[PDB]
C-alpha cells in the first residue's frame, strides 16, 4: 500500500463521430470529468487510448508538428528588392496521429472550430521590400518576422518596429488554459498547409482570406517617403482543413512559386472511440507523486508484461538506428495492439520498428529518484544525420524493463520554431557554414500552460521517437523572368526560375543507454534541402521510473 | 583679320546633316538644332564633348559633376531609358547597355551636333529629350601636321597629334592619324585618369561625285575617374557638426578600379549617280568592354534607405548623421554594336515645289554580356565622414549581403523610314515617317532564364517652316517618339515602348549677309507610358506613367566686331509628373526651372598687344530638385570660365598657338546636382589649364 502503486483509479470512454461536417475529423465531446482533469487539473496524469475501428488501439505518446514553408528573394539591382515568407504550422498531441483538443462553442464546423483549438494552422507571413538601386529589403521581412541575435545580412528590426503574438494567441496540443471540452482524432499526420509565399499587403486591411480565421495580428511598416523600405508581418489562426492567405497575396499555383497543397500521410486506420485512464500519478513540478488509489471498485492496474484477461496498448515504438532511411518526409507507422494482444504497426514508411505495448488489467509502483533536462539550443544538419542533444540523469536497469512515466513541460512558446525550414530566417542560410543561429518566431511571454503526460517503455540500447516535425517546403521564385533573380535559400540553385520544393523530418529520440543515463537523439532527414537549422523546443523532460 | 572660330560659329555651323540625314541649312530644319563645330571646341578645348555644349539652350551637361566617365546628357527635362547616353557618332547610334557606354574624345571631333525633341523619325528608338550626333574627323584636301601638348592642375598631362595628308598626288587617297595620350589625377583624392585614344581614318575620293572614308577610333582607359556617390548630409546641407564634406572627398576604397576599351570599325560613304539619285551608307561595328571594382556610398546612416541596416543600428543615434553607408560593384562586361544605314535621296519637281526625297533602310544588333556582383545592403563598412580610405576585398562575395548579375542582353532594330521636304516658293513642308522592328532579349546566366520581346513602332514628323527673305524662319512641328522597355511587370513580360510626343514652335533668324544665329522656340514635350510604382502593395513596375516637359529655348551666337564673338543660351524648363503613382505633381530631379550661358572672346588684332585673344564665360544653373519625390533642393550656382590665348603666327609659327584655360576661375564650391538624397555630386573645382598647339 505504501509503495506508491500505479493504479487507474475511473476509467472514461466516448464514441467518436463525423458529424458537424467533420471530413474525416472524428471528434467527440469530452466527458465532464475528462474536461475538468484536462483543463483544471493538468498535473494529473491522464493515459489516453484510441480504440480503431479494425479493433486495435493505440495510447497517445509524444508530439507531432507539421510545417508547410515558402519563401522567395527576388531582386533587380537597377529596379527593386522584393521578398517574402509564408509558414503554416499544426501541432498534434500524438507522434503518429492527428489528436487535438477544441471548443464545441466556437462557431462553424469543427474543421471551423478548430481555428480556435489546437488543431489550427498557426500561419506567419512577412512581406517586404524596397524600389532602389542594389536593395536588399527583401530579407528586410525576415529579419522582421524572426527574433535572431546573429550577425548577418544588414537588417535587424527591433521589438517595437515589429509584431509579436501573445503567447494565448497561438495552441500548443497540451494548452490547458483554453478550457478545451472536445477531442478530434484522425488516422493522419498533421496537415501541412503548402499555400502562399507572402504577407498581408500593406495597401490592405491586412485581413485573411480562405479559411476561417480567429486571433489574426498584423504589423505594417508603409512610411510615406518612398524611399524608405516597406515591410509587414502577419499572424492568424485558421481552419487546417482550407488554403488560408493575406488580402490580395493569394498564392498562383504555378511553376515559379512551386506546388500547393495540404498533406497529410494516411495510416490507414479509422479511430472510433477513445478512452481516458485517470492514474493517481501527479506532477508536481519536479517529478510525480502518487496521489489518491489508497489500498477497490473498477481500479484497473498497469503493467509491462515482458511477453487473455490483459487489455494490451501499444504505447511507444522503438528502434535500433535513429535513422529512418528515408530522405524526405517519413512517416513513422502506428504502434498498436490487435484485438488479441497482438502487437503490429499500422501505416508508414520507416522500417525496424517495434511495438511496445502496456497492460491494463483489473503493481508498476513508482520507484524514487526521477530526472529532468530542458532541451535547448540549437542544431545545424547540413543532410541527413543523427545528433546527441539531451541527457536525463536516472538508471533505467531498476524499473521494470525500461517503464517510464514522461511529462514534456513546455515553458515557452519556443515549439513553434521546433521545425526546420519555415522556422527561422531563411537569410540564415545564405552565409554558409556552420553557424549556429538562434533565429525564432517573436512569441511574447508564457502566459499558458502546456503539458503532455505519456507512459512510455524504453527497451536497452533502442530509440525511441517522442517529437517528430514533419516539414513541406518550397524555395519559391515570385515569377519567371531574367530581369527578377531569385534568392536560392535552402537550395543549390533555382535552375529555371522554377521553384525548388522540399521535405524533411525532424524526429527525437529517447534511448535507455543502460548507464544510469537516457540520452536524446535528434534526426534529420531532407530532401531537396541543402542544410537546416533545428530549433531545440525548451522542452523540460521529466522522467521517473515505473518498477 | 578675324579668327577661325569666329565664321565658325556662325557660318560654318549653319549646315546640318543631323535632323534630316540631308545636309541641310538649321533655318529649313523643322526642330531645335545646336551644332559646334571643330573651331570653337579648339578655342574652348573642352574635356568631353558635355562642355563642348555647355553654350547650347535646352540641355544639363553638368549634372555629374567632376565625373567624367560617361557623357551623359539630360536634354529639354528628359534622358535614354536606364540613365543611359542617347550619343550617336557618324549618324550611328553609339549604342551602349548598363555600365558598357562609349565616349569620344572631342579632340577626335570635327563637330557635335544636338537635336532637341524626339527624333525616332530618322534613328529608331531614341530617348523623348534628344539627340547627341558627333562627328568623326575626316582626311583634309590640305596637308595638317598638329602636336598638342597640355599641362594642367591636378597634374594632367596631354600628348595629342593630328596628323593628315594625301597619299597619291592628286587627292583620290588621303588618310588622317588623329591620337592622344592623357593622365591626370581626378579632382577626388585616390583617383586617377588615364587615356589612349587613336583615330585612324582613310578616304578614297575617285572623284567628287563618290567618297568612300574609312572610320575607325581605338581607344584604352585603364583609369576612368571618380564616378561615386555623396550624400546630401554633408554635400548639400552642412554636416551635424556643422561641416560639409571637402570637394575632393573619396568615399571609395583604396583600390577602387574602373577601365573601359573601346574598338570600333567602319566606313561612310557617299555617291551621286546625277542630279536626281544620290546614295549614302554609314556602317560601323564596335567592341567595348568595361571593368570596374567600385565601393560608393549610399547615403548616410539616418537616410531613410539605411532605415534597418545593422552597422548604422549598432551607432548611436546621434552618430547616426555622419556615417556613411557603403556598398559596391564588381563588374566586366563586354559589348558587341554592328549599325549599318543606307539612305537613297532623290530630288525631284512636282511642278512648282522641290521635292527632296529620302528613302533609307536602318539596321543595328547589340549583344552585351555582363557578368557582375552587386553588393547590397551592409556590404562594405561604414565610412566616418568626421574623420580627418583603405583597402576593400572584392573578392570576398558573401552571398548574405551580395549576388550576382550575370546577363547577356542582345538588341535588335530594323527601320525603314521616307522622310520629304517639300519646298515651294518660301514654304517647306518636312513630312517623314518611320517603322521600326526593335527586338530585344535577355538571358539571366544565373538562373537560365530568358525575357524576350519583339516591338512594332511607327513615328512620323510633321514641321513647316517658312522662310521670310530677312532670314527670320518662323516653324512649327510635331515629332513622335519611342523607345522599348526593359523592365518587366508581375507577369514576367516586358512592357510596351514608352512614347514621346513633341509639339514645338519656334522662330529662327538665321541672315544670310550677317554671321548671327539666332534661334528661339517653345515647346510641349510629353513622355505617355512611363513606368511608376506599383500602388496596389508590390515593388514591381507598372506601366501608365506620364511626364510632361514645356519650356523655351533661345540661342544667339554673333560676331558684333571682328574682334568680338558672342555665344549666349537661355533655357527655361517646365518638367512635371502629370501622371505618377508617387511623385505625382513633382518635377524630376536635376531639372533646373533656369539655365542661362553667356560667352565672349576678344581679338586684338593690331597694337602690342597683337595676336592675343581674352576669352570669358559664364554658365547659370538655376535651382533644381534632389530628388523625384521634391524633397530638398540643390541651389543655384553660376560658374565663370576665362581664356587667354596668343596666335604664335607673329613671333614665327603660323598656326600655332598657346593658351591658357581657366574653368570655375572663381573656385566656387557648388553640388553639380543630386538624383537622390544618398546621390549627390560635387562641382568640379577650379582647373588651370596651359595648352599649346603647334601647326607643322
Ligand atoms: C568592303 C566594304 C565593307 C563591308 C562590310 C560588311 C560587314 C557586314 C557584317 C554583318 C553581320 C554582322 O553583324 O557581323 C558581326 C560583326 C563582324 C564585323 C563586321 C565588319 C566591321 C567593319 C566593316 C569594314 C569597315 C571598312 C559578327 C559578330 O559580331 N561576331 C561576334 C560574336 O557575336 C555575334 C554572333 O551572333 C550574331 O547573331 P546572334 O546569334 O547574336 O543573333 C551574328 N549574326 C548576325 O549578326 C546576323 C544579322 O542579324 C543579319 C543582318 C546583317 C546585316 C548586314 C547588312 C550590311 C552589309 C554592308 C555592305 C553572328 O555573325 C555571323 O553569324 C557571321 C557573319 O554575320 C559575320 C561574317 C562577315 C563579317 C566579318 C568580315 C568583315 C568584313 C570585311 C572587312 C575587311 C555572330 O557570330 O561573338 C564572338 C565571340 O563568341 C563567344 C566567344 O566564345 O567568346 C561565344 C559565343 O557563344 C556561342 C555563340 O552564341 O555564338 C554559342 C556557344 O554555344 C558556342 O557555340 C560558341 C562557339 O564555341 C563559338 O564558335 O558560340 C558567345 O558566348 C559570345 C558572348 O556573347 C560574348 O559576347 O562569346 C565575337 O568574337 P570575339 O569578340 O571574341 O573576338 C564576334 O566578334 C568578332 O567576330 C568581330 C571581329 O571584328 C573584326 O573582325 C572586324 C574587322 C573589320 C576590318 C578591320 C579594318 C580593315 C582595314
Ligand atoms: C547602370 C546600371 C546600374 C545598376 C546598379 C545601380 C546601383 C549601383 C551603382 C554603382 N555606381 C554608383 C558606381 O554606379
Amino acid at each position: 500500500s505504501d509503495m506508491s502503486h500505479v493504479i487507474i483509479t475511473e476509467t472514461h470512454s466516448t464514441g467518436l463521430r463525423l458529424d458537424q461536417g467533420a471530413g474525416d475529423y472524428y471528434w467527440s465531446e469530452m466527458p465532464s470529468r475528462v474536461t475538468q482533469l484536462h483543463n483544471n487539473d493538468p498535473n494529473r496524469v491522464v493515459l489516453t487510448e484510441i480504440e480503431f475501428s479494425d479493433g486495435s488501439r493505440h495510447m497517445l505518446s509524444g508530439m507531432s508538428m507539421g510545417v508547410g514553408a515558402k519563401a522567395y528573394g527576388i531582386i533587380n539591382p537597377q529596379i527593386m528588392s522584393q521578398g517574402g515568407l509564408k509558414t503554416q504550422i499544426t501541432a498534434s498531441a500524438d507522434l503518429s496521429l492527428d489528436v487535438g483538443y477544441f471548443n464545441t462553442g466556437t462557431s462553424g464546423t469543427i474543421p471551423q472550430k478548430l481555428r480556435d483549438g489546437t488543431g489550427c494552422q498557426h500561419m506567419f507571413g512577412a512581406f517586404s521590400g524596397r524600389r532602389g538601386f542594389a536593395s536588399s529589403a527583401m530579407y528586410l521581412g525576415g529579419a522582421a518576422l524572426y527574433k535572431s541575435a546573429w550577425s548577418g545580412s544588414g537588417y535587424v528590426v527591433a521589438d517595437a518596429g515589429t509584431l509579436t503574438i501573445p503567447s494565448d494567441y497561438v495552441r500548443h496540443p497540451g494548452a490547458r488554459n483554453f478550457g478545451f471540452n472536445a477531442i478530434y482524432v484522425r488516422g493522419r499526420s498533421c496537415n501541412r498547409v503548402l499555400y502562399g509565399m507572402e504577407g498581408p499587403n500593406y495597401t490592405t486591411g491586412g485581413a485573411v482570406q480562405g479559411a476561417s480565421s480567429s486571433g489574426a495580428l498584423n504589423f505594417t511598416y508603409n512610411p510615406s517617403n518612398p524611399e524608405s523600405p516597406k515591410y509587414s508581418v502577419g499572424f492568424a489562426r485558421a481552419d487546417p482543413t482550407n488554403y488560408a492567405y493575406w488580402e490580395s497575396m493569394g498564392d498562383p499555383n504555378d511553376s515559379a512559386n512551386g506546388p500547393i497543397g495540404i498533406y497529410s500521410e494516411h495510416l490507414g486506420i479509422y479511430p472510433s472511440k477513445i478512452t481516458w485512464y485517470v492514474t493517481n500519478l501527479v506532477y508536481n513540478g519536479s517529478g510525480y507523486n502518487i496521489d489518491g488509489g489508497l489500498f477497490n471498485t473498477s481500479w484497473k492496474f498497469i503493467n509491462f508484461i515482458e511477453k487473455a484477461d490483459f487489455r494490451d496498448v501499444g504505447c511507444n515504438l522503438s528502434k535500433d538506428s535513429p535513422s529512418t532511411g528515408i530522405s524526405g518526409i517519413a512517416t513513422f507507422g502506428l504502434p498498436t495492439t490487435e484485438s488479441n494482444n497482438a502487437p503490429s504497426i499500422k501505416g508508414g514508411n520507416v522500417g525496424g520498428l517495434h511495438a511496445n505495448v502496456v497492460s491494463i488489467y483489473n503493481p508498476l509502483r513508482l520507484l524514487g529518484g526521477s530526472g529532468s533536462t530542458i532541451l535547448s539550443g540549437n542544431i545545424v544538419f547540413q543532410g541527413n544525420g543523427s545528433v546527441h542533444v539531451g541527457t536525463v540523469g536516472l538508471d533505467l536497469n531498476s524499473s521494470r524493463n525500461g517503464a517510464i512515466v514522461c511529462t514534456m513541460e513546455f515553458i515557452d512558446d519556443t515549439w513553434l520554431s521546433a521545425g526546420g525550414i519555415g522556422c527561422f530566417n531563411p537569410t540564415e542560410m545564405l552565409s554558409q557554414g556552420a553557424e549556429y543561429g538562434d533565429s525564432r518566431f517573436r512569441i511574447g511571454g508564457n502566459t499558458i500552460n502546456k503539458k503532455l503526460h505519456q507512459i512510455l517503455s524504453l527497451p536497452a540500447g533502442e530509440y525511441v521517437p517522442f517529437f517528430t516535425i514533419k516539414g513541406t517546403v518550397v524555395n519559391a521564385c515570385k515569377l519567371q523572368a531574367a530581369a527578377y533573380n531569385p534568392t536560392p535559400y535552402w537550395v543549390s540553385g533555382l535552375p529555371g526560375s522554377v521553384g525548388q520544393t522540399g521535405y524533411y523530418t525532424l524526429t527525437y529520440y529517447m534511448r535507455n543507454d543502460g548507464n544510469n543515463n537516457i540520452s536524446i537523439w535528434l534526426d534529420s532527414s531532407m530532401s531537396n534541402i541543402i542544410g537546416m537549422k533545428a530549433c531545440l523546443p525548451n522542452i523540460k523532460l521529466i522522467i521517473q521510473r515505473l518498477t | 583679320q578675324e579668327s577661325a572660330w569666329g565664321p565658325a560659329a556662325t557660318i560654318a555651323a549653319r549646315q546640318s546633316a543631323t535632323g534630316t540625314k540631308t545636309d541641310t541649312p538649321i533655318q529649313k530644319v523643322p526642330q531645335s538644332i545646336s551644332v559646334v563645330t571643330a573651331e570653337e571646341m579648339a578655342l574652348h578645348q573642352p574635356k568631353s564633348v558635355k562642355e563642348a555644349l555647355s553654350y547650347t539652350p535646352g540641355v544639363s551637361v553638368g549634372t555629374r559633376g567632376a565625373s567624367n566617365t560617361y557623357d551623359h546628357l539630360i536634354i529639354r527635362g528628359f534622358a535614354a531609358e536606364g540613365q543611359s547616353q542617347n550619343n550617336y557618332l557618324n549618324g550611328l547610334k553609339l549604342q551602349g547597355n548598363f555600365y558598357n557606354d562609349a565616349v569620344i574624345d572631342p579632340y577626335m571631333l570635327e563637330r557635335a551636333e544636338i537635336m532637341r525633341g524626339p527624333v525616332s523619325v530618322l534613328y529608331g528608338k531614341s530617348s523623348p529629350g534628344g539627340l547627341l550626333n558627333m562627328v568623326s574627323k575626316r582626311p583634309t584636301t590640305e596637308p595638317l601636321k598638329e602636336v598638342q601638348f597640355k599641362a594642367g592642375t591636378d597634374s594632367l598631362f596631354q600628348t595629342g597629334f593630328d596628323f593628315s595628308d594625301s597619299l597619291d598626288d592628286d587627292g583620290v587617297y588621303s588618310y588622317r592619324l588623329t591620337g592622344l595620350a592623357r593622365s591626370a589625377n581626378a579632382q577626388q583624392k585616390g583617383s586617377e585618369e588615364q587615356r589612349y585614344a587613336i583615330a585612324p581614318a582613310f578616304t578614297w575620293r575617285p572623284d567628287d561625285k563618290t567618297n568612300f572614308t574609312f572610320l575607325s577610333y581605338f581607344q584604352n582607359e585603364p583609369e576612368t575617374g571618380y564616378y561615386g556617390w555623396l550624400p546630401k548630409e554633408g554635400t548639400v546641407e552642412p554636416l551635424p557638426n556643422g561641416k560639409r564634406l571637402p570637394t575632393d572627398f573619396n568615399e571609395g576604397a583604396k583600390n577602387n578600379t574602373y577601365s573601359r576599351n573601346e574598338k570600333m570599325v567602319g566606313y561612310s560613304f557617299d555617291h551621286e549617280f546625277n542630279d536626281t539619285f544620290t546614295v549614302r551608307q554609314n556602317l560601323r561595328f564596335a567592341e567595348n568592354k568595361t571593368s570596374q571594382n567600385s565601393v560608393y556610398g549610399y547615403g548616410v546612416c539616418s537616410d531613410p534607405a539605411n532605415a534597418y541596416s545593422k552597422q548604422c543600428a549598432a551607432l548611436a543615434p546621434a552618430d547616426k548623421g555622419h556615417y556613411l553607408a557603403r556598398k559596391y560593384v564588381v563588374d566586366d562586361e563586354k559589348l558587341q554594336n554592328f549599325s549599318v544605314d543606307t539612305q537613297l535621296q532623290s530630288k525631284f519637281a512636282t511642278g512648282d515645289i522641290d521635292h527632296t526625297l529620302l528613302t533609307g533602310v536602318d539596321f543595328m544588333r547589340m549583344r552585351n554580356d555582363i557578368n557582375a556582383w552587386f553588393g547590397y545592403d551592409d556590404s562594405v563598412p561604414l565610412l566616418n565622414l568626421y574623420n580627418p580610405n583603405t583597402d576593400f576585398d572584392f573578392n570576398a562575395k558573401d552571398p548574405a549581403n551580395s549576388g550576382p548579375y550575370r546577363i547577356l542582353n542582345k538588341q535588335k532594330q530594323t527601320g525603314v523610314y521616307v522622310q520629304d521636304q517639300a519646298q515651294w516658293d518660301k514654304v517647306l513642308v518636312t513630312l517623314g515617317g518611320r517603322y521600326d522592328w526593335a527586338d530585344q532579349e535577355s538571358l539571366n546566366r544565373v538562373a537560365g532564364t530568358t525575357d524576350k520581346r519583339d516591338d512594332k513602332q511607327f513615328t512620323w514628323r510633321g514641321g513647316v517652316n517658312y522662310l521670310f527673305d530677312n532670314g527670320v524662319t518662323p516653324y512649327f512641328s510635331y515629332s513622335e517618339s519611342f523607345e522599348p522597355s526593359s523592365q518587366v511587370g508581375k507577369d514576367g513580360n516586358i512592357f510596351a515602348p514608352s512614347k514621346g510626343k513633341q509639339y514645338e514652335v519656334g522662330v529662327k533668324y538665321v541672315p544670310e549677309d550677317r554671321p548671327i544665329v539666332v534661334t528661339g522656340a517653345v515647346y510641349n514635350l510629353t513622355k505617355t507610358n512611363n513606368l511608376m510604382a506599383d500602388p496596389e502593395g508590390s515593388f514591381f513596375s507598372v506601366e501608365g506613367g506620364e511626364i510632361r516637359a514645356r519650356g523655351v529655348e533661345i540661342e544667339a551666337k554673333a560676331a558684333l566686331s571682328a574682334s568680338v564673338n558672342v555665344v549666349g543660351s537661355y533655357t527655361y524648363t517646365d518638367a512635371e509628373y502629370t501622371t505618377d503613382t508617387t511623385y505625382k505633381g513633382n518635377t524630376p530631379a536635376q531639372v533646373p526651372k533656369h539655365m542661362a550661358s553667356l560667352w565672349a572672346d576678344y581679338t586684338f588684332f593690331d597694337g602690342p598687344l597683337s595676336g592675343l585673344t581674352l576669352g570669358t564665360g559664364g554658365r547659370y544653373t538655376g535651382s533644381s530638385y534632389g530628388d523625384p519625390a521634391n524633397s530638398f533642393k540643390v541651389g543655384s550656382y553660376t560658374v565663370v570660365d576665362a581664356l587667354v590665348r596668343y596666335d604664335l603666327a607673329r613671333v614665327g609659327m603660323a598656326g600655332s598657338n598657346v593658351a591658357l584655360h581657366v574653368n570655375n576661375l572663381f573656385d566656387r564650391e557648388y553640388v553639380a546636382s543630386c538624383f537622390n538624397t544618398y546621390g549627390c555630386f560635387w562641382g568640379a573645382e577650379r582647373q588651370v589649364v596651359a595648352t599649346a598647339t603647334f601647326r607643322f
